[PDB]
């Protein structure tokens, strides 16, 4: 059934899962016309794929001509995605495939069990966990890579960056999960604490910084702190 | 005008045939029903006073051969049986009724209900659900499941309704699986009216005898076969102008029949509102919609 702080250590066992997070396929920007009206402008979306064992992130690039001509788009974005999600099973070695799909959002549920019906025994979940994969668009190498695309296009990266070297996934995914959440509560804030001090850098190869041990302690701390405000800031605390 | 005589009534019951229902006490000296309408189906159904537990009961038509009931003390039920002694009949029938001893088929001349309930009910197609191949009438009870119900468990005893599933992929063409999905049209009238079931008729009838068995013996899986197959009608686009006219007769007549105080287990809220209020048909049931906001505004 559902996954939830219950079952959250099933997250890092040795059987195939991914999240599906769709948040960011269908994206706009809303302008007033000439004549006074309102209207939207789709910008380039994306996909949001996670293994959250290994990192493997499978970014499908939503390039806007996929809504040309189109109608009802919040609707068809999310059987766009399960489109997508299918083809990338399908699309992947037996020994690759899934045996769990997570949607993050429980109206992904209907379509991606109708396109998965070729695929019985994958079973597609929806969770209690509120997490901030929408926040993926503040990562400035993903933003970068779906903003300049020009047709439709996959992607790979690795979310946690060389971190499996010395953590666990288990502890990955919290890291990961922690500054996304500062991202979606306070980008300026969390990007400015990621990036502060110069001297540490990002390795062409990965998407955030190359924190010592001791420096991800530090900068941990910082986005609890800055969660913890925010949430001062938004209740009066 | 046909009989069905009873040998006896050894244990008090409720009776039912079709729409109309009477007490016989124990050992009361009742000899069966007569006065029934010819060129219609028709159900003879049971209660027992001691255990509400089980209704059960016997569709037949007359037509087909010289029916009636007799109580078995060893499985504890009213049995149908075929008399093929047609002679022997028609004295046993004459006879009971010279001495008065039968309930009249209580029709008002002016009622078309029964009619209206299995205009497209054959027996033959009822014996194809109901598999007995050895009697010309079928046996429903309460419990009874349906193949579909055995999929998610003795395969002889069960209804065999056409299997109805929104996310399988006999409902959902690889490739249109948004409008499919969205738009039964082509579960509908490609895979179930021109691949199974033929014509709309046949379709009908076997959704007014779902609801009938739901009615008449509080039969769950029936229950769900006429949801489903209303819900499959109202989710298409795309459906003949005569079939939507003849459903919003069909289940006018349906919600007519209903006891008052049974649309908490045999009515659906969810399909209910989704079929009249935001489906497709939604402006296309007019009768079955002023009834069901006249009769059950709660449910809506
Ligand atoms: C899940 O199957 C059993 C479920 C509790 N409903 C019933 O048993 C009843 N269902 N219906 C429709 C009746 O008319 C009698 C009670």
């Amino acid at each position: 059934g559902a996954m939830n702080s219950s079952n959250y250590a099933e997250l890092f066992n040795n059987d195939i899962k991914l999240f599906v997070d769709d948040t960011n396929v269908y994206r706009v920007t809303v302008h007033k016309t000439f004549e006074g009206n309102v209207a939207t402008k789709a910008i380039n979306g994306c996909i949001f794929t996670l293994n959250p064992k290994t990192g493997h992130l499978f970014l499908k690039i939503i390039h806007t001509s996929v809504w040309a001509g189109q109608k009802r788009l919040s609707q068809l974005a999310k059987w766009k995605t399960a489109e997508e999600v299918s083809a990338l099973v399908r699309s992947l070695p037996k020994e690759e495939q899934p045996k769990q799909i997570i949607v993050t959002r429980k109206a992904m549920l209907d379509p991606l069990e109708v396109h998965m019906l070729d695929f019985p025994n994958i079973a597609i979940r929806p969770t209690e966990l509120r997490l901030p994969f929408s926040a993926a668009m503040s990562i400035d190498k993903l933003s970068d890579v779906v903003m300049k695309a020009t047709e439709p296009q996959m992607v790979l990266f690795n979310i946690y960056d060389d971190w499996l070297d010395r953590i666990s996934s288990y502890t990955a995914f919290s890291r990961l999960t922690l500054l996304l959440r500062a991202l979606k509560t306070n980008e300026e804030s969390a990007k400015m604490i990621l990036l502060s001090d110069p001297t540490i850098t990002i390795k062409s190869y990965h998407l955030w910084p190359s924190f010592t041990d001791e420096q991800w302690i530090t900068i941990e701390s910082q986005m609890r702190d800055l969660i913890l405000t925010e949430y001062g800031r938004k209740y009066n605390v | 005008m046909n009989t069905v005589p009873f040998t006896s009534a050894p244990i008090e019951v409720t009776i039912g045939i079709d729409q109309y229902s009477f007490n016989v006490k124990e050992n009361q000296p009742f000899h069966g029903i007569k006065d029934i309408p010819i060129g219609h189906v028709h159900v003879i159904h049971f209660q027992h006073a001691d255990n509400s537990s089980m209704r059960y009961g016997y569709w037949f038509d007359c037509r087909m051969g010289n029916f009636y009931i007799q109580y078995d003390p060893k499985d504890g039920l009213y049995k149908m049986m075929e008399e093929r002694d047609g002679a022997k009949f028609e004295n046993i029938v004459h006879n009971f009724k010279e001495r008065q001893m039968m309930v009249s088929y209580p029709k008002i001349d002016e009622d078309d209900t029964w009619y209206n309930l299995t205009e497209f009910v054959q027996m033959d197609k009822i014996r194809k659900i109901v598999r007995k191949d050895e009697n010309q009438f079928s046996y429903v009870d309460s419990s009874m499941t349906t193949v579909q119900e055995n999929e998610l468990s003795d395969p002889a005893h069960s209804l065999n309704y056409t299997v109805i599933n929104f996310k399988s992929r006999e409902a959902i063409r690889p490739g249109h699986e948004m409008e499919d999905f969205l738009d039964k049209s082509y579960y509908l009238n490609t895979v179930m009216l021109q691949g199974i079931f033929k014509n709309s008729s046949n379709y009908f009838g076997e959704l007014q005898f779902a609801f009938l068995n739901a009615m008449f013996f509080g039969n769950y899986g029936s229950s769900l076969q006429w949801h489903a197959m209303i819900e499959l009608i109202c989710s298409s686009a795309t459906v003949p102008k005569h079939m939507l006219d003849k459903l919003d007769e069909i289940l006018y007549y349906q919600i007519k029949t209903l006891p008052e105080q049974y649309s908490d287990i045999l009515l659906n809220e969810r399909v209910w509102n989704i079929c009249l209020y935001s489906s497709f048909q939604k402006n296309s049931l007019h009768n079955t919609e002023k009834i069901m906001e006249n009769k059950y505004p709660e449910l809506l």
